[PDB]
């Protein structure tokens, strides 16, 4: 947080201070399977932020 | 009709002065009994026109 | 690329958001909104 | 209605100078200049 | 002297000390609290000064 958007606001947000830190890495080796990795979902609407 | 000659003299114009002109309410916000000074374009007094 | 440029309350505004206007009550210490300007104060008629 | 515009997706970059997405639908606008043009992929950062 | 010092003290509130605006109410209504605290800080420094 500090760079807000829509997807993060849709599904999961973090406190402004945000102690600790985050690491992001690609998973295209396994996640981008040909069959379609449809198990990943998220909430578009929940009546409020 | 374009580069024709009119019936003018050879422009001996005067340079009269108004001594108070050119104040035009620079801002639309109402002010009552305020000595606010503004930096904006104006016509100075005693100006030769 | 679309670039939006604008100014805030420099003059009588003509474009506003989806805010729905409510009725005004005088002589009551209430929050007041007017085209974006906010705060807390009582609203009274002024003959100026 | 800036709300629906922000509800849209696929924005290469979306930064607001002096305003915020939620406050966009709150304050009134004197006037706007919705400038429109097009540039290539790398030139997006050359804006601002 | 007291009135002169008091009056110029009041007029200081019209200076934003480098912030976006010299009024707190507009700033809060104009920016997110994780994005406007970096501006209200300048006001509460100059005003404190």
């Amino acid at each position: 947080p500090g760079q807000t958007g829509n997807i993060a606001d849709y599904n999961y947000k973090l406190p402004d201070d945000f102690t600790g830190c985050v690491i992001a890495w690609n998973s295209n080796n396994l996640d981008s399977k040909v069959g379609g990795n449809y198990n990943y979902l998220y909430r578009l609407f929940r009546k409020s932020n | 009709q374009c580069v024709n000659f009119t019936t003018r003299t050879q422009l001996p114009p005067a340079y009269t002065n108004s001594f108070t002109r050119g104040v035009y309410y620079p801002d639309k916000v109402f002010r009552s009994s305020v000595l606010h000074s503004t930096q904006d374009l104006f016509l100075p007094f005693f100006s030769n026109v | 690329v679309v670039v939006l440029s604008f100014e805030l309350l420099h003059a009588p505004a003509t474009v506003c958001g989806p805010k729905k206007s409510t009725n005004l009550v005088k002589n009551k210490c209430v929050n007041f909104n007017f085209n974006g300007l906010t705060g807390t104060g009582v609203l009274t008629e002024s003959n100026k | 209605d800036y709300s629906v515009l922000y509800n849209s997706a696929s924005f290469s970059t979306f930064k607001c100078y002096g305003v915020s997405p939620t406050k966009l639908n709150d304050l009134c606008f004197t006037n706007v200049y919705a400038d429109s043009f097009v540039i290539r992929g790398d030139e997006v950062r050359q804006i601002a | 002297q007291n009135a002169q010092a008091l009056n110029t003290l009041v007029k200081q509130l019209s200076s934003n000390f480098g912030a976006i605006s010299s009024v707190l109410n507009d700033i809060l209504s104009r920016l997110d609290p994780p994005e406007a605290e970096v501006q209200i800080d300048r006001l509460i420094t100059g005003r404190l000064q």
